[PDB]
RNA sequence: GUCGACGUACUUCAUAGGAUCA
RNA sequence: GGAACUAAUUCCGUAGGUGAACCUGCGGAAGGAUCAUUAAAGA
RNA sequence: GAAGACUAACUACUGCGAAAGCAUUUGCCAAGGACGUUUUCAUUAAUCAAGAACGAAAGUUAGGGGAUCGAAGAUGAUCAGAUACCGUCGUAGUCUUAACCAUAAACUAUGCCGACUAGGGAUCGGGUGGUGUUUUUUUAAUGACCCACUCGGCACCUUACGAGAAAU
């Protein structure tokens, strides 16, 4: 769950 | 000869108990329409000697003892056996 | 205006041609004014319109249609019906042209189309006013255009798998909505 | 004396084309379909539409120089049915009843030394 | 609504079709089969078969079968003689 | 049209929904109100959606003189064409051809529900509740398990139905994540469409088709033209670049060898991020 | 806006030497405009004539011929030989059940070097006191018949140019030679040749073509 | 968790046929 | 917006399935109702 | 003209193969059953846990090919009935080389070897006989048929003396 949350933040970066 | 043999081959392959049952029914009808006690007394004597048409036979005792004759088709067959034997034992 | 046809005869319909010839050459000669000749040295019927007697230009093709429909397998009187009226066509198709069947599957398919004692075939004819001959695999249908499309749709519903009771039921519904019109 | 041309009768489910060309095949003098002669789309292939087609072609070619035709009639062929239906023979009948002289009827459907798949799948197409 | 059929005569099996052959009162079917009812061929154009006789033209019925012996004249198995049961057993023994 | 005749699965469906005394139930496809009246007892206000005005007339006849007569609205028409009002749980029996639309319409609501008790066909539900690596893990499971969470309740066997149909049914509790996560929808779906075409071939297989490389080349061009950065030399058309681009991702994140019907959700995230990082988008 | 049959000009197709009814028929082109002269548009057509209508016969009602236009002069256009074939209805009516079908082809180059491929068909038959009903061959006969037919077609083509081969194809001599040379092996009714088709016409050589209609 | 696949345990559905009489 | 002025068939194996009360691709089975014609090198 | 599949009618569930299966010609390679035999060895055999070769269609890995049809997908219609629930493009596949997988109503819903028990007509292969027919060379000689026999196959009919509850 932790890993998922960090990657979704990094995807907020490249929208 | 060849046409009759081709027909008989193709019919020999059809074993499907409704089709054979239908053909036998209308055969027994035509046999009765189109086409003496001593033969009957010999047949009754052999039937009482043998008791072949009662439910101590291997097929029937198998079906009965394993609850398989409550389905009504094998009950059809079992009753047919019993009435055939009862035809023989009549006097 | 002298003109001809010549149409061949396959051998299983050569006995019934030379066995029913006596009813064939009359209603090709007087009623139609047409000059038959059957060749045997090439097994074929030949027709020719002779310019004197004839009136109807469609006589030659009328006769050729008649003999050909006798050739494909239809009995004499039915082919005579092809000779008389002006609204009669034949449609031929196969069993491998609906669904590729072979082996035993194909002999069972012809068993469903023909029915026992012919019954199923006759039902399709009687409730559609068409005439069906059912050859080795090729199936031939004679009638008028709308009727043969009805009988084609029932036959093709029988090849593909549907049982025969369903096609009696749908057949009598078709008969109802046919006879009113 | 006479002048001959060929009449190619494609007879599909959903039409009939009556084409009339020369002997050579290349130059065409009269194409009508069945579709030009009934504007209902019910029945592009109906025998009546075929009759009207053939009458039009017979008239148009008689207005050229051409007095006799050899007919080459074909169904779809290929990997579909292989025998002319009713549309082709209605066109043929109404072409013989037209004052053209017809000689040498034949039947050229394409028939394969067995070929590719047929549309439809394992379970057959039309019903 | 009672109906009144006047003067009767009462018959069953053979003599109806003996004197129903006299016109188009009666036609037949294809030969029937099974065991004891198998068609025998004496020739390519001559045979002995059990047949059931049909009687009603457009809506009708059928009598009891008969060992009819027939031949084929100009492409039709034309019925000829009414063989009985035992005669048919002999004539099927012979082939 | 089938009728849930069993009067005991009905109560269990209702009370698993945990209806509070201040809820707005949507209740889609009510039928003849064998089920509805329980919801009328336990909810403040019910919104039943129906298409057969015969059923609607009979159902509104059922509530007459009853104290719950004023706590039921009926909306007619096709369900997939209305505008649903706010509703707060959802209970559904509706015939199964809308089973896949329905779910996504609930997930894509504005202010979605909180819990919904849905009835489905057994194999459909077993797609929805299938973890990565099972035989049934499909594309549908990866979508729905991203935006929701789906939990079995019971089996409804096929002899509780008039007339008895052929397929077994399931009762399933679906519950939407809140907030819905902030990956896109259309990028997620584009990636899953590509990599789940052939579920058990490896992932690099799905990036070999020439339809797909055409799609990705078109998208990459339109992305650069969105940022106005003019294009280099390509040996075929542009997919050349894209080709090695794709391979490089399928070297780094390792995923170009695992088989997409065994890869759980974080792996699709890592793949999505890696393609986003090198300038690829899926819609 | 055109009515195209205002400008097309009829021509007439003439058969080669080795046929009786040398006249065949008419055809349309277009008028010979400068910028697309007509003569360069005629010079590849093939015409189908059913050689009854080319030899007066009537047992030649099958066997269509294909004639190819190669030269043109003054509203005559002179033709050649392009190939030969059966009509599909005879061919469908030979092939029957309870007998076997032998077929053979060969590729062969003639004297004038036309490379052409020539086909041949034959069927077995029930010798006229045979009672058993089918008469298939035994497939070690069929390879003997196929080798015989192929040897005779190879030999008898390339001892001829093309015109000689053509007039050995009209009286059906090859049939009689096959029939004689193949009846110690098996009975074999219904021999034909059913097709011949060109593959390489060599080079033009006007001399032969104008030696035919000379 | 009214979870799945099993493993044990149990429940339940399918029984009338001929003859005579009314 | 307004005030208006007129008018009126049953399955087996395998692979998949996001409008799935089940559908489809490929190979296989009958445990699925055969009528009619049949020498035509009848040299 | 190019491309890649496929081998119609003949074609007979007859022929061959342990099964799955096998249908254009030609050659090459090696193999096989039956028949014939006054050859040869002389019990070398039958069935088989372990172990091993092959195993339709689908399916995976890596190349090639990619015409046709086409799981998935996308779209057109959703016109009372769908009785006549489908249209259009189509990824994987279908083809092939090298490895995997090892399943089918893989059917005769029927283990293998040996013996005995009845009458007939056909068909495939081999062999023996015949002042029979044709193929004549000019009479032979093969080949093709006809008739009788025999061994070995795939099937069919009629009856049981027999078996079954019955189909058979
Ligand atoms: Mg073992
Ligand atoms: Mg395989
Ligand atoms: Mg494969
Ligand atoms: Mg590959
Ligand atoms: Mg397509
Ligand atoms: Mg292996
Ligand atoms: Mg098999
Ligand atoms: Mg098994």
């Amino acid at each position: 769950r932790e890993e998922r949350k960090t990657i979704i933040g990094k995807l907020q970066d490249y929208k | 000869m060849f046409r009759e043999e081709r027909k008989a081959r193709r019919l020999k392959k059809i074993k499907s108990k409704t089709y054979r049952k239908i053909k036998k029914k209308e055969l027994m009808k035509n046999r009765e329409l189109a086409a003496d006690n001593e033969d009957h007394d010999i047949a009754r004597a052999k039937e009482r000697m043998t008791l072949k048409h009662k439910t101590n036979s291997k097929w029937a005792k198998d079906m009965i003892k394993h609850g398989m004759t409550n389905d009504a088709e094998t009950r059809e067959e079992m009753e047919e056996m019993l009435r055939q034997g009862e035809r023989l034992k009549a006097k | 205006k002298f003109e001809s046809r010549k149409i061949m005869v396959p051998p299983h319909r050569m006995t019934p041609l030379r066995n029913s010839w006596t009813k064939i050459y009359p209603p090709l000669v007087e009623h139609l004014k047409l000059q038959v000749r059957m060749n045997l040295k090439t097994k074929s019927v030949e027709l020719r319109t002779n310019p004197k007697f004839t009136t109807d230009p469609g006589a030659l093709q009328k006769g050729a249609d008649f003999i050909k429909a006798f050739t494909l397998g239809f009995d004499l009187d039915d082919s005579i019906a092809l000779l008389r009226l002006d609204d009669l066509y034949i449609e031929t198709f196969e069993v491998k042209d609906v669904k590729t069947l072979t082996g035993d599957h194909l002999s069972r398919a012809i068993g469903r189309i023909a029915g026992k004692d012919g019954k199923t075939k006759f039902a399709i004819e009687n409730a559609t006013r068409t005439r069906i001959v059912l050859a080795d695999s090729k199936i031939h249908i004679l009638g008028g255009f709308t009727h043969i499309r009805m009988a084609r749709e029932s036959v093709v519903s029988l090849i593909l798998g549907s049982p025969p009771g369903k096609v009696y039921g749908n057949l009598r519904t078709v008969a109802s909505r046919l006879k009113e019109r | 004396s006479q002048v001959f041309g060929v009449a190619r009768i494609y007879a599909s489910f959903n039409d009939t084309f009556v084409h009339v060309t020369d002997l050579s095949g290349k130059e065409t003098i009269a194409r009508v379909t069945g579709g030009m002669k009934v504007k209902a789309d019910r029945d592009e292939s109906s025998p009546y539409a075929a009759m009207l087609a053939a009458q039009d072609v017979a008239a148009k070619c008689k207005e050229v120089g051409i007095t006799a035709v050899h007919v080459k009639i074909r169904a779809t062929g290929g990997t579909r049915t292989k025998t002319p239906g009713p549309g082709g023979q209605a066109a043929l009948r109404a072409l013989a009843r037209s004052g053209l002289r017809i000689g040498r009827i034949e039947d050229v459907t394409p028939v394969p030394s067995d070929s590719t798949r047929k549309k439809g799948g394992r379970r057959g197409r039309r019903l | 609504n009672k109906t009144r059929m006047n003067t009767l005569c009462d018959i069953a099996s053979t003599p109806l079709a003996n004197i129903a052959r006299k016109g188009l009162l009666l036609t037949y079917s294809k030969p029937l089969t099974g065991q004891g009812l198998k068609t025998v061929n004496l020739s390519p154009t001559e045979r002995y078969c059990y047949v059931v006789p049909r009687f009603g033209s457009k809506i009708g019925w059928d009598l009891n079968p008969i060992a009819v012996h027939q031949k084929k004249q100009k492409g039709q198995w034309t019925v000829i003689k009414f063989i009985t049961r035992k005669g048919f057993q002999t004539i099927t023994g012979e082939e | 049209q089938h009728i849930l005749k069993n009067p005991l699965v009905a109560q269990g469906i209702v009370d698993k929904a945990q209806i509070r005394p201040s809820d707005v139930v949507l209740e889609v496809g009510p039928g003849t109100g064998n089920l509805t009246v329980r919801i009328l007892e336990q909810a403040k206000n019910v919104v039943a959606v129906e298409m057969d005005p015969r059923m609607a007339a009979e159902l509104t006849k059922r509530v007459r003189g009853t104290p719950v007569e004023k706590k039921l609205e009926i909306m007619l028409g096709d369900f997939m064409k209305t505008e649903l009002p706010y509703f707060d749980i959802c209970i559904s029996n509706t015939p199964y051809q809308i089973s896949s639309p329905l779910v996504f319409k609930l997930i894509n609501q504005p202010r979605p529900p909180r819990v919904s008790i849905l009835m489905f066909q057994r194999e459909f539900a077993l797609r929805l509740l299938a973890r990565p690596g099972d035989s049934l893990y499909c594309r549908l499971s990866a979508n729905v398990q991203m935006w929701a969470n789906v939990t079995h309740i019971m089996k409804v066997g096929k002899n509780n139905f008039r007339p008895p149909p052929q397929v077994e049914s399931s009762v399933v509790r679906l519950e939407i994540k809140n907030p819905r996560p902030q990956v896109d929808y259309n990028e997620w779906d584009g990636l899953l469409r590509i990599v789940f075409v052939r579920k058990n071939r490896t992932i690099s297989a799905g990036f070999k088709s020439t339809t797909v490389m055409d799609i990705l080349e078109k998208n990459y061009k339109t992305f650069l033209a969105m940022n106005n950065e003019m294009v280099d030399d390509t040996k075929g058309s542009m997919h050349d670049v894209v080709k090695e681009k794709i391979d490089t991702v399928l070297k780094e994140t390792d995923l170009g060898d695992k088989r997409a019907g065994k890869c759980d959700q974080n792996d699709f995230l890592r793949l999505l991020y890696a393609f986003h990082q090198v300038g690829i988008h899926f819609s | 806006v055109v009515d195209p049959f205002t400008r097309k000009e009829w021509f007439d197709i003439k058969a080669p030497s080795t046929f009786e009814n040398r006249n065949v028929g008419k055809t349309l082109v277009n008028k010979s405009t400068g910028l697309k002269s007509a003569s360069d548009a005629l010079k590849g057509r093939v015409v189908e004539v059913c050689l009854a209508d080319l030899q007066g016969s009537e047992d030649h009602s099958f066997r269509k011929i294909k004639l190819r236009v190669d030269e043109v002069q003054g509203k005559n256009l002179l033709t050649n030989f392009h190939g030969m074939d059966f009509t599909t209805d005879k061919l469908r009516s030979m092939v029957r059940k309870w007998q076997t079908l032998i077929e053979a082809n060969v590729t062969v180059k003639t004297s004038d070097d036309y490379v052409l491929r020539i086909f041949a068909i034959a069927f077995t038959r029930k010798q006229a006191n045979q009672v058993k009903r089918h008469s298939y061959a035994q497939s070690s006969h069929i390879r003997a018949i196929r080798k015989v037919i192929s040897e005779i077609l190879t030999k008898e083509v390339q001892g001829s140019t093309l015109a000689q081969l053509t007039s050995k194809l009209i009286p059906e001599v090859i049939n009689k030679e096959i029939e004689n040379a193949t009846k110690d092996i098996f009975p074999l009714q219904n021999i034909h040749v059913r097709k011949v088709k060109l593959l390489k016409q060599p080079k033009f050589d006007v001399g032969a073509l104008m030696a035919l209609h000379g």
